[PDB]
């Protein structure tokens, strides 16, 4: 399987760690596959580049 | 944040649907996001459509 | 520009067609891109495939 | 409905304002889907890294 | 590298293997990537979903 | 015909060209589609963002 995550900028490494250990998870539970065969990766950009429920995002604020 | 997932076809519609769930959940707890502004994509592909590691099934 | 739309399944076949010239219309108009340097890509999925918002199908 | 733009780095937030708006009411319009269904992200890179008919674009310039 | 391709319906399932596998040779030889860190996804679609330089399928 | 590449920052214009020409020439053998007919975009981060094998990658070294 392969996995995408568009996303604004501001995560730290840590938090990465934390998105890809859960998605790998639950991907691996759905799909019987091994994290040897899962491949994550994450897109960050601006909050001007996101646009849900008709408006642009700000930028990212931790917390 | 958008969530794209590319999967082997022959998964349940629960199991998918388990699945988007989920993924909303972890996302939700890894990194604090409000289900609001999450999106899910689950995309389906013949095993022979994918190569993971340079691999070629069969 | 490339521009990925991801829709539900079940537009008429000349409503898919208006959509992409709809696309490359705006995108030059709003940015000023040649249409020469526009590509259009359309994707049709059930909609249980797709969750907006943390919307759940169903 | 989910759409995607990949485009050169380079664009004003009043460029970006206007391409969002546009792809969302034509998308709207064709799909009957209110804006509130669907999401538009735009992904940036370096002119170096599109390429239209074998040939690599220049930097954007605003 | 992860390389998606989209490209028209047609294709055998023997050809598009070859494809994967000539995919997979071109990124180690032009980037020097080992296959191992290179995923390919191919994805295939009708004529009329995709418009390159603004042409639109049939005209 | 469309095709993306995300990889880690850090490849030079001459191996994206590289890159760019060698894709382009096996697509076009595979599906007859002539050069002016194929798009084609490399999508760049941090080593960070890419996870093979269940671990984030290190950044690229070199770089550009």
């Amino acid at each position: 399987p392969m996995i995408s995550c568009d996303m604004r900028y501001g995560r730290t490494d840590e938090q990465k760690r934390a998105l890809s250990a859960g998605l790998l998870r639950v991907i691996s539970e759905a799909t019987g596959e091994p994290r040897e065969n899962i491949f994550f990766v994450i897109r960050e950009g601006s909050g001007i580049n996101f646009v849900q429920h008709g408006e642009h995002l700000p930028d990212y604020v931790p917390g | 944040p958008f969530i794209e997932c590319h999967i082997a076809t022959g998964l349940s519609v629960a199991r998918k649907q388990q699945l988007i769930r989920d993924v909303i959940d972890v996302t939700n707890k890894s990194i604090g996001s409000d289900p609001k502004i999450i999106n899910v994509l689950l995309v389906e592909h013949a095993e022979a459509n994918m190569s993971i590691s340079g691999r070629i099934h069969g």
